[PDB]
Formats: C-alpha cells, structure tokens, sequence
C-alpha cells in the first residue's frame, strides 16, 4: 500500500 | 497537567532525550507539557511535537489493522467478543491521541499560527489526525472525512501561495492529501493527478537550491514516485 | 487489579492478540491478570508471561543505557540535572517493572511450581530479574547481586538434576548465568568455563533429540559460542 | 557485547 510521509522531522 | 511544574527548555530538553532513547510516549507528553506553557513554537520544536505524536500514533494503527483483520477473518468458528472487545480497546486509545493532538491545535496552535509556514504545518497535522480517526471511523464518518479535505485544502491553498514547490512541507502535506484522496475518499483519480502535478513543479524548481536543500526535497519526491509506480 | 474481572481463558486469548499486535504492556498485564487468578500456569502460559515482561523491560534497559551514558558524557559544559532527572525517571520504571515480576514469582508462582520444569522456568525469571536490577544499581548492589547469583545456582542444581542437557531452558539458563558471571559479577573465567562446559555437555547429547527437538537446541548453542567468540 | 537469551519463547 501507499506510503505516507515518515519520520524525515 | 503533570508537566506544569517544569521549565520549559526543560521539557524540550528531555523531549530530545526521550526521542533519543525511542521513548516516543514520553516524548509526546513532554511537548504536550511545552505547547501548553502558550508560547508559539520554533520550527525545530514543531518537528519534536510531529515526530512524538506520529510515532505513538503509528504504532497504534498498526496494532489496529493487525487486530481488524483478524476480526473479519473470523467473520466467514465462534471465538467469543474478546477479539472485537481488545480492537475496540485500541481503537478507543487511538481516538484519544487523535483528539488530544487537535485538542492541541485548537487551543491554541492553529490560531496563534500568522506565518505561512507553522499555519500550513499546524493545518496539515489536522488533516492527518482526522484522516487517522477516518481510517477506523464506521458510524461520523462522512463528517470527521470533510474535515480532513477541509484542513488539507486550506494547507494545500496557503502553501500554493506562500511556499517554494520544492519546499519540504509542501511535498509532504501533497504526499499526505494523495494518500487521502487514494485510501479514505475513494478518489484514485484525484491521488494519481495530484502526486504528478506536485512531481513536476518540484522537478521544474529543483535548479534553485542549494546541496542540502536539493537532498531534502528528492526524498519526499522519491516517495510520490514510489506511490505513482503503486497505483498506476 | 483492573483484570480482576475478565476470565482467565479471555486474558490468555487476549495476551496473544497482543502479541500479534506487539502490543507488549497490554501483553504484560493480561498476563499478570492471567497470573493473579492463581491457578498454575501451562508450558504455553509461561511462555506467555516471559515473552510480554522481556519485550517491556527490554526496551526500558535499551532507553537506560542510552541515557546513562549520555550523562557519563556530561562528567568529562554544565546543562543542568535534566539528563540525571530522565535516567532517574526511567530506572524508576525499570525497578517498579522488576518489582511486579519479583512479586508475582514470590506470590505465589515459585511456591506453587513442583515440577523441574516450571520450577527451573521461575528461579531463572528470578534470577533474570534482579540482574536486571543489579544492571542500574549503585547504593544495595552486593544485596542484589547475591539474590540473582542465588535464584541462577539454585535453578542449575534443580536443572543438572532433572534435565537433559539439550533442553533448550537449560541451555537458556546457563547462557544468562554466564552473562551475569561476565557483566556483573565481574568473573570472566566463570562466565567462558560455564558457556564453555554447557556447550559441550549439549553436544554430546544432540543425537537424542529429533528433527525439532534438535533445531530449538542448536539456535541457543549458537548463542553460546557467539558470546565465547566475542570472550576469548 | 554478549547477548542474553531472546523472545525464542
Ligand atoms: C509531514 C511530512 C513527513 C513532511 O512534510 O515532512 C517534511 C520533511
Ligand atoms: C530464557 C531463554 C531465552 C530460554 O531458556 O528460552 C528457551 C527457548
Ligand atoms: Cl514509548
Ligand atoms: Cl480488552
Ligand atoms: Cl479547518
Ligand atoms: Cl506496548
Ligand atoms: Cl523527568
Ligand atoms: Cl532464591
Ligand atoms: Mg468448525
Ligand atoms: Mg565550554
């Protein structure tokens, strides 16, 4: 599925 | 509250501590306690606030849609309500996080927000909580979706307006609202049309940043490219 | 308790959806819950108990020593007692998680369990315990130190005894003892002879065991030899 | 460093 945004903050 | 009594460069301290030692629970309650002091956030203190809650919330939802397949599996032996009652238990905790973060941007994040950049982050962090409460959402459900676009789209407005393609958060909040189109408004067309659409304006800017800038941008970017391969 | 309420069989059917879940706290207390009904726990329910406890301190002892030695960083510019403030908070924790495992093995699990197998499963978890304890303590030490070395060597008479010695707590047994010898004890010729002496003692046994019972022993003497590795 | 015995349970 679909990956939103991670983390990466 | 319990984090009343502390400083609050004390509270972000610890908050750094805590994402260090993975103590992502602790973390939220420590930024929860810094939000609450109603001094505005610096854009470093806006990350540790997203990053706490998106973890602790990430868990849950993986711990839900663990324990919400087994639940329809078993709609197809009599087991008894201990799987539908354990679900039922994490879904509630879920709902309370959700809440306690919009909590957070209602009073007073969201309206003490002038600059572009912290008002399109706080709007887009409420889009993804009530995208989280749409995904487990069953009775509500057309009304808690509405006010997911309705936060998106004022983000995605501001952010046209005020923010470089390849600003970070811009990428991002596209990212999240194509997820949203794709996986809660049953809108496949929309999610692939705005992933592309954010993809080339991203590309056709990139020649203006500097080296870090450029890295920073490339990997949300990878990310909608990621999404477009999976969906088309 | 808050599971004074639900059945015994629903705790059990629960602890494992949270451990699909890896819900481990949930775990825990369902497990605790499990234990407080007082009756005797199955091979499978103590299995249960051990995994929800070693998954929730595992991660508390992860976030200790990141923190600890932050702080033994900061003795070597002034920042505050911040860092001392949150070790503290988390081995407070750690001590009150060890405090409830210590407490449900002394009421009643250790008095009850009659057979070699149960018996030898909790003077391990005993003796895992306050090694666990033993790991953050400064004040009290010798004490602790004396209760894990006792619980270990009580455990191995009971398992040279009534064990052969390929059975896979055994084997798990003399690995933890070994690493107390190592790491808290301050012996490392105790630890390398036990790992040592075990290893071989299974090797000469393997060809009794079938296919699995064979695959469970060799998993934990590769654990053995690796330690051994690293030791001489 | 030396590992304990894991999860295996
Ligand atoms: C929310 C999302 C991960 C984002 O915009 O991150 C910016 C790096
Ligand atoms: C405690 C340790 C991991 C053990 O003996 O496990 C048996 C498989
Ligand atoms: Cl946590
Ligand atoms: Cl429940
Ligand atoms: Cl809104
Ligand atoms: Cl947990
Ligand atoms: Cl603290
Ligand atoms: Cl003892
Ligand atoms: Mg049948
Ligand atoms: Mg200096």
């Amino acid at each position: 599925r679909a990956h939103s945004c991670p983390a990466s903050l | 509250g319990a984090m009343g009594s502390m400083e609050r460069a004390s509270l972000i301290q610890k908050a750094k501590l805590a994402e260090q030692a993975e103590r992502y629970e602790d973390m939220a309650a420590f930024m929860k306690g810094a939000v609450e002091k109603g001094e505005e956030l610096s854009c470093e203190e806006r990350n540790l606030l997203s990053v706490a809650y998106k973890n602790v919330v990430g868990g849950q939802r993986a711990a839900w849609r663990v324990l919400s397949s087994i639940e329809q599996k078993s709609n197809e032996e009599e087991k008894g309500p201990e799987v539908r009652e354990y679900r039922e238990k994490v879904e509630t905790e879920l709902q309370g996080v959700c809440d306690t973060v919009l909590g957070l941007l209602d009073s007073h994040l969201i309206k003490e927000a002038g600059d572009a950049e912290s008002r399109v982050f706080y709007l887009k962090m409420k889009g993804d909580y009530y995208r989280y409460l749409a995904e487990v959402a069953t009775g509500d459900k057309k009304r808690i979706i509405d006010s997911a676009r309705s936060a998106y789209q004022e983000a995605m407005d501001i952010s046209k307006k005020e923010m470089p393609p390849t600003n970070p958060i811009r990428l991002g909040l596209a990212l999240n609202f194509s997820v949203f189109h794709y996986e809660i408004a049953n809108s496949p067309e929309e999610a692939i049309s705005l992933a592309k659409t954010t993809f080339d304006e991203a590309m056709a800017d990139l020649h203006t940043l500097s080296e870090d800038s450029y890295k920073d941008s490339t990997l949300i970017m990878q990310l909608l490219r990621d999404n477009l391969t999976l969906w088309t």
